[PDB]
């Protein structure tokens, strides 16, 4: 079968939101395709390049990691702003998307450096946006998870949707993420893949057609994917009309 | 009212003292149900009340014309207090552990404290011939009965141990777990020979017991509980108990708070056991692999506020693993259920997934099958969970 190859970046350091939930999605959806996904974790940057890379996947990690998560991925800033800027799909989670930004500031006004990949900020607060979010995008269909972060992050770019219920970036854009070219980064927890199968399958099908290879058949089985957001957008209505 | 314990206390044949500082409890209800099971009136102050007072109301509130023998667990700083106003004929000790933020040497000072209190007195004592801080107990009487383990009964799970004979270094053969093991000073002091002990033991998924060459089939897990349950053996025997008589109440006794707890009703058995991590999810789905024959699961997943909000971490755990089981059907439940069915899908374990919210009725349907009930909730789970599998045993 066909086979196609994720970069795990920094999969020892940014570890705190359950990755391996993202990657069993992608393999799930990809063996359904009949491609076997190849995870490769990439802790280590020297001279790596992204020529061998289907997709990448960067995490989240605490302030302290994401620092050196920063630092070490450094190192390739211009061969992975290429890639991006090529059309290169990844998926990047809370601290991992923060940090593609210019700055992310911690709650007492410390700002650190991010890869400054794309021209944003992030500053956090003490009182967090939490609870579930329900996501209505015109590419990713009903976007549903639970969110829980300080930082309200400030960018110019598309995102993956308009908020229904929840926050999303910040306390009032009601909008959640960033969507630039195939590049996706989210506040998500669930993790957020499982669930949100489009997700999963915009980026499969754009890592099969930059390869050459077929994404068949396209359309499957997702009642389980379904039932499971329908929980939280019932649940989401519940609490809205009980706020009344 | 001391002077009524001590009026209650005469009337009772024997009475049996549980002590040391961990598995009172568990020696104690070993003890006190193979008893009941043996339909014998017991004193018992089977809630752990096990300090004065509650000893105290034990005996006001339980003591009857046939009440034979009290079965009393006691706090090992109330024996002073109690000795007072009641001896007992027996009594056993468990171990003596000294915890990490203990004050220098906290612990033979309390040892000799209790062998001054109960010196002279005539009482058998139940050591732990393993354990050096309870053998120390020896110089408290002239009856002395040693329980203990065989070298390598058992691979145990595992800072330094000093003689409480003469205080030099203390050389150990063997050790099971801690300062438990076979140990021999120069100045004599060693491990003495059991008079019952357990050559080897197993827990698969359920303590199963060798003592003295018969086999006991328990229904409780937990490495530990091979100790207490041989201080419990032990208690019974020196009761007069015979080994069938103590295995009729060995192999029916069970936990009560949910954790590897056992039921059954004719054919049909259960074990609930809490999860509410990816370590625990991960020991509680291996417990059906030592289990012979077709399981049937319910797993409860709750987001309640106690469980936590976020439920990503069911992807930190090995459900996948359960592919090399025999399963029937894996019932889901709790206000997550449906996710539960989405991990377990993505697990590609390929069995019916029955999604039934309502944690009781998810449970009771697991009567439905003829394999063996696993059933694992996380915590806001637990209650209605194992308030139905009571509810459906009878
Ligand atoms: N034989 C043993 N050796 C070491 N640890 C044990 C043993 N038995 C039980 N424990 C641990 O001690 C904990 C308490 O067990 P329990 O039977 O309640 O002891 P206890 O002596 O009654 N406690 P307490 O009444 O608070 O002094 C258990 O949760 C076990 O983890
Ligand atoms: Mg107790
Ligand atoms: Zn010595």
């Amino acid at each position: 079968m066909h086979e196609l190859t994720i970069y795990h970046f920094m999969s020892d350091k940014l570890n705190l939101y359950s990755d391996i939930g993202n990657i069993i999605a992608l393999r799930q959806r990809a063996k359904k395709r009949n491609i076997k996904v190849n995870v490769v974790e990439i802790n280590e940057t020297e001279g790596i390049t992204f020529d061998e890379c289907d997709i990448f996947f960067i995490g989240g990690g605490s302030d302290r990691e994401q620092a050196l998560a920063t630092k070490e991925l450094s190192k390739i800033k211009t061969p992975l702003k290429e890639a991006i800027e090529d059309g290169m799909p990844g998926l990047t989670i809370c601290g991992g998307y923060q940090f593609l930004g210019k700055k992310y500031i911690t709650p007492d006004g410390t700002e650190l450096e991010g890869l400054g990949i794309l021209d944003f900020y992030t500053e956090s607060k003490t009182n967090r946006l939490t609870g579930d979010i329900v996501i209505e995008s015109d590419t990713f269909g009903t976007i549903v998870g639970f969110e829980n972060h300080g930082g309200r992050t400030y960018h110019d770019f598309g995102t993956l949707g308009h908020v229904t219920f929840g926050y999303g970036n910040n306390d009032e854009d009601k909008k959640e993420g960033i969507h630039y070219k195939n590049l996706l980064g989210t506040y998500l927890h669930g993790p957020i893949l499982p669930k949100n199968y489009e997700i999963t399958d915009y980026l499969l099908e754009k890592a099969c057609e930059r390869k050459g290879i077929p994404f068949e058949p396209k359309e499957i089985d997702n009642e389980a994917e379904i039932q499971a957001k329908q929980v939280l957008i019932d649940r989401a209505n519940r609490q809205k009309k009980s706020r009344l | 009212d001391t002077d009524v314990l001590r009026k209650l206390a005469e009337q009772v044949d024997d009475i049996v003292f549980i002590s040391g500082t961990n598995g009172k409890t568990t020696t104690s209800n070993l003890i006190g149900h193979t008893l009941k099971a043996n339909n014998i009136q017991i004193i018992h102050n089977n809630e752990g009340a096990n300090m004065a007072a509650g000893i105290t109301s034990a005996f006001i509130m339980q003591s009857t014309p046939k009440t034979k023998i009290a079965v009393i667990e006691i706090d090992e700083g109330s024996i002073p207090r109690v000795l007072k106003e009641v001896t007992p004929s027996m009594m056993v000790f468990t171990n003596f552990f000294r915890d990490q933020m203990d004050r220098f040497g906290e612990i033979d000072i309390m040892v000799n404290n209790i062998a001054e209190t109960i010196s002279n007195k005539g009482i058998k004592l139940l050591l732990n011939a393993d354990d050096p801080f309870v053998s120390r107990l020896k110089i408290a009487s002239d009856t002395i009965v040693y329980y203990g383990m065989k070298a390598h009964a058992h691979e145990f799970e595992q800072e330094s141990r000093y003689c409480p004979n003469c205080g030099r270094l203390l050389q150990y053969d063997y050790i099971h777990y801690n300062q438990i093991g076979h140990y021999h000073c120069q100045c004599g002091f060693k491990r003495e020979q059991a008079k019952y002990e357990i050559s080897s033991f197993d827990v698969a998924p359920f303590l199963y017991l060798n003592i003295n060459d018969e086999k006991y089939d328990m229904k409780i897990a937990g490495d530990f509980n091979a100790y207490n349950a041989l201080a419990a053996y032990t208690v019974l025997r020196e009761l007069g108990l015979n080994e069938q008589t103590i295995k009729n109440g060995f192999e029916t006794y069970t936990s009560d708070n949910g954790r590897m707890q056992y039921f059954k009703k004719e054919r049909k058995e259960a074990m609930i056991n809490l999860a509410k991590n990816p370590a625990g999810m991960n020991a509680s789905l291996s417990v059906g692999e030592q289990l012979e024959g077709e399981k049937v699961y319910v797993i409860s997943l709750n987001d309640n506020a106690a469980d936590g909000r976020d439920t990503s971490w069911i992807y930190d755990a090995d459900f996948e693993k359960l592919s090399k089981q025999q399963i029937e059907a894996i019932i889901v439940t709790g206000t997550r259920a449906e996710e539960l069915q989405l991990r377990l899908k993505l697990a590609e374990v390929e069995v019916p997934i029955i999604v039934e919210r309502d944690i009781y009725k998810a449970t009771a349907k697991t009567m439905d099958y003829k394999g063996f009930t696993v059933a694992i909730p996380n915590y806001t789970s637990l209650a209605p969970m194992l308030e139905q599998l009571n509810r459906s045993f009878e």
